[PDB]
């Protein structure tokens, strides 16, 4: 009884971000369907200890 | 002498960025914009719960099989959940017209 | 140096208010920093608004923070009636120097 | 599952001295400013102390300023007050206060945010 | 690029826990590591925005990509495959590109921070401090911990220390 | 970021209305303002390259976007739909991010061309002038509107007045 | 804009054949043209690593972009030619775009790398040089072919000339 | 509707002098440089003397120099050319312009172009 | 110094003309933004080049500019008899210090 | 077609002299820094000299500093080792090496990188 | 400051390779830029691998190069039995000023 925005042939995604790539064929309002495995933003600095 | 010294911050962080000039930068902190991560469970959608079909298919639903029993009742669902290879549809052989459209518009309702 | 906020102040259920703190000084800003507080009896303050205009996780979306001319204003909007309490504003006048308003004892 | 508790306090003699002392659970302690309050009974909240990390400065307001000391272990995860010749208008109860809410794009806590608080404890002047 | 980080101000610090720029003192009363306020809230506040700005545009629409077709229809596979690979492959190279300039232009938009609190402290001290390399400010009088706070805070009040500091200039 | 808008140089001129950069000098015969024509010249260059390359960039062919289909097709309805679709929200992503970053490169080229005036200013007048902060220059020596000019278009001739400002400086 | 290229520095040498940036020394023993080795290792380490990373990240599968369609079809082949439309439209605009941008950032960077190469020298000599301008520094001692590649390859060794650059320079 | 309209002119005998006024309207006066051309009957143009904003500064020619003076009046859209010790080749036809073409990145007025003429006024110096 | 340009020319409808302007010193560069001024007897003059190259709005797209190896040109190719004026060149040798050169009388 | 030719070379008395020449084609010889090394017979390579271009700078190995020197003319594409007040131990093949692999982001020549190579010339010292 | 290299190795063909190269003094870092070499009898020598990690065009993907701790290591994988040549290594201490390996003679 979980309530989701998309819904995958292998289980719902809850998540607000802007891309996923568990499944192309997707139903519902969806993150976008990428190739890609990192989708990482660097927020900090680099990292010089 | 007293000395005063400008300078940034550097943690134990082990996460990798990637930019245009240089790959495999450690960086103090990034955020995740891929979801890579399921449920596993059929969910609802815009409130509305789905319709499984058990081992019943569309056209065996539709029709009205005999041993389709359990699916009787409903009323608005978002959408269908069916078996990759249903094995009660169709008893009697034979051939359903434009199969695909009746799933296409039995799709949500 | 000294920030005045209004003695008392009484409100009807399902109403709006205007809880204000200025200082005894010129106009106050956004660099000031304002930082209201709410504190019933027998218990730790709780933070409502941050940074004028900031919610911390747990408050509900009925408190609101602004700036109107020169004072810090907090508006509440439901009036839950849970909300008889004391509201304090605080005023930073350095990185962590900051001073805390007399207070107002709310009667919904 | 942050929690600061106050220990110390009690009945203390005019020109006295205590030292009071705020424990933090739950959280990073020494990445957290922290803040001590009092609060006179039956009257409002008088910020009094506040101290950095890694030692970055103190703090004073100017009604304690010269009499209370503060200070820090981050071995023990504790923040000590010690209060010396104590007046009658000390009597009240006291917190402390930690900077230690989370943002989304960095490690830190949030500047100018008072989030967590103790239960307090109470400290009484007089013979 | 800026210079300052990863330039002349050659590491971070690990014991600045509370800030992404700040200072490390030495005076007579003790060492210590004071994050920037100021600065540093500056940034966050950018770089929140800019996670926001690349979620929040998102804004997607109930769809469902799922089509079934039959063998007789089978130009109509092909193009909707085409349809569906070509906004996949316009919908990652975009994401790729983007993750990949954003990263470059916020550790820019870093170096940049710390340059311009570098130069405002550089242009408060004036004379009555020199530039020993490596971003740090050798004073040539005495700063006790009001003095030091009044560089961190921005009020440093030059000309009560310049008299004093030319006594051990020229010398 | 550069650090001179909003920076070393705090606010803006309302009373500098020919232009974007520029001068505010006070001699003896009076005060007044003038715009820098090159570097102003050179930002309403690049900038008008900037908005015709984003407008012009947009090329399209004769296309119909609007269909019909029967009650029989909607698998062609859900298609169209999901192709005009994508390109609407291919296109919105595009146009809102594209704005959001092209607005930080004209701000920052902006504060670049107003530190860049700053330092070839400074670079010019060497120690002659002496810094007194808000991007202002204070004359060691007596200036005229010829000189002030001179400062301006570039021609200053440091050593007409090398030793004059050595007398006043060294004093 | 860092203001080195087209700036302070006004003019490339077509004499310094083996690097973007490096130096132009004089010396009783001659004068010559020397590039700075790692600024310009990193420079083509970055510049590569973008040209890859424009290059590379266009991973495509195998598509045929032609279909037939009959006379009794033109919704089908309005479909099909709104679709290719669009696509190339979108990868036009993209890439013409990303080339435009892309360009403004590598010409940024290269200026960056050479203000920076400035300013290490700058730091590096100290009073122990004149900035006589132009990205010129004239010595106030004496430097054989030793001393100026102890200038170009990081170790000045500022202490050994400081007394006698202090003579020179206070007369 | 831009427009520029001298004012002034007439005979003056050798060794006198005149103020030459300039009046635009339709446009931001204040924001637009203002130049005074003359020219003589069968003789090219001869630029004499320019006026910037907000006091930015004021540039002569060499021939006119010291004996002629700009000034502007931004309040009456004024634009005053005051001629002093006429000699009697300073007769000739004089023109106020002014680099008034605007731009669509920005509000100001465009540099090295002077579009906007006035019809001139006749100045006589003669016995 | 000095601006030297053609005493006269002439040219038959439907020709093009190459009017040019030059100093009596050395090289003639884009940084002296030249400006052509066409002049019908008792009409002031009107702008129709700036900045060696740039048209305003109501000058036909008919006369071109450019700077021809050390001299600035100006080109007419549809000679619509209308075209028969003095044509004046100016250089800037400083920010709105101009000389103006001595004209072409242009005969179609 | 990039190729280097040793040249010089032969039998030579102790405390002689010698100019070892390399002569480089099929590339820009004026863009590649020229590296002298030597192997002894039955023994491993030793660096000795490398000069720039355009007047960059001459270095030299420890053991040969002050005894060799190391020239270029770009005139002919040809790099010279001249060697003075021979020992016995100098004995060897010499090998004149460039940096001459190309980049595709640039027009110059690899960093750190000695890829083409000369067959290399005997050079016998002996009483 | 001398480079160190094992006098000599063996392996089977289809075997790894684990040469390495050091200094007698600090770690051996990617700032000093280790070239690897390979010479057999009469024979110019052969660069096999720039900068620790770059294979020039015709060198196969066999070699391969790293900085393992405090040395520099060239590893073989394949023995095609054409590697029975002496592997020397360069490490630079300036811009053009680098010093040579002992060498290692792989016999395959």
């Amino acid at each position: 009884e979980c309530d989701a925005k998309c819904q995958t042939p292998q289980g719902a995604i809850n998540s607000s971000l802007p891309f996923q790539n568990v499944h192309p064929v997707t139903i519902g309002e969806c993150p976008k369907y990428v190739r890609s495995a990192k989708l990482r933003m660097v927020t900090g600095l680099r990292n010089i200890p | 002498a007293d000395t005063i010294c400008i300078g940034y911050h550097a943690n134990n962080s082990t996460d990798t960025v990637d930019t245009v000039l240089e790959k495999n930068v450690t960086v103090t902190h990034s955020v995740n914009l891929l979801e890579d991560s399921h449920n596993g469970k059929l969910c609802l959608l815009k409130g509305i719960a789905p319709l499984q079909l058990g081992n019943c298919s569309v056209a065996g639903w539709i029709l009205g099989n005999p041993e389709c029993e359990l699916l009787i009742s409903r009323e608005s669902w978002s959408y269908i959940v069916e078996k990759p290879n249903p094995e009660n549809g169709t008893c009697y052989p034979g051939h359903f017209a434009d199969y695909e459209e009746l799933r296409e518009q039995l799709s949500s309702v | 140096q000294t920030v005045i906020q209004e003695p008392a102040m009484s409100v009807s259920p399902g109403g709006t208010v205007t809880l204000t703190c200025a200082f005894s000084s010129g106009s106050v800003t956004s660099g000031d920093y304002p930082s209201w507080f709410q504190q019933t009896p027998g218990q730790p303050p709780r933070l409502l608004i941050y940074r004028t205009n900031n919610r911390p996780t747990g408050v509900p979306s009925r408190f609101s923070g602004a700036i109107s001319g020169n004072k810090a204003a907090l508006t509440i909007t439901g009036a839950q009636a849970n909300d008889e309490a004391d509201y304090y504003c605080t005023l930073y006048t350095s990185s962590l120097n900051n001073i805390f308003g007399g207070g107002t004892h709310l009667t919904v | 599952e942050e929690k600061l508790v106050e220990s110390g306090g009690g009945l203390v003699q005019p020109g006295g001295s205590l030292r009071l002392g705020c424990v933090g659970s739950g959280f990073t302690f020494s990445s957290a400013y922290i803040n001590w309050v009092r609060q006179a009974p039956g009257k409002g909240l008088e910020w009094l102390a506040a101290i950095r990390t890694s030692g970055g400065g103190t703090y004073y307001a100017d009604s304690v300023k010269g009499r209370f000391t503060i200070s820090r272990d981050d071995s023990q995860n504790t923040a000590y007050l010690q209060m010396n010749s104590l007046r009658t208008e000390d009597t009240a109860r006291y917190y402390c206060a930690a900077g230690a809410m989370t943002m989304v794009v960095a490690s830190f806590f949030q500047y100018y945010a008072m989030d967590l608080w103790g239960p307090g404890v109470e400290v009484v002047v007089s013979s | 690029l800026f210079g300052a980080i990863a330039g002349f101000i050659e590491g971070g610090w690990t014991g600045m826990v509370d800030g992404w720029y700040g200072y490390h003192h030495q005076n007579e009363q003790g060492s210590g590591y004071a994050a920037d306020q100021k600065s540093t809230q500056n940034a966050i506040n950018g770089i929140t925005n800019k996670v926001n700005s690349v979620i929040e545009k998102m804004n997607t629409q109930f769809t469902a990509v799922g089509k079934e077709f039959n063998k007789l229809e089978r130009r109509m596979e092909n193009l909707n495959k085409k349809v569906d690979d070509g906004f996949i492959d316009i919908w990652t190279y975009n994401a790729e590109l983007l993750v990949l300039l954003e990263n470059e232009r916020t550790l820019d938009f870093h170096d940049s921070n710390v340059k311009n609190l570098y130069e405002k402290v550089k242009s408060q001290l004036k004379n009555n401090a020199k530039e020993i390399g490596n971003g740090c400010f050798e004073f040539y009088h005495k700063c006790n911990d009001e003095c030091m706070e009044s560089v961190k805070n921005g009020t440093y009040d030059y000309p009560k220390y310049s008299e004093e500091s030319k006594l051990n200039r020229e010398k």
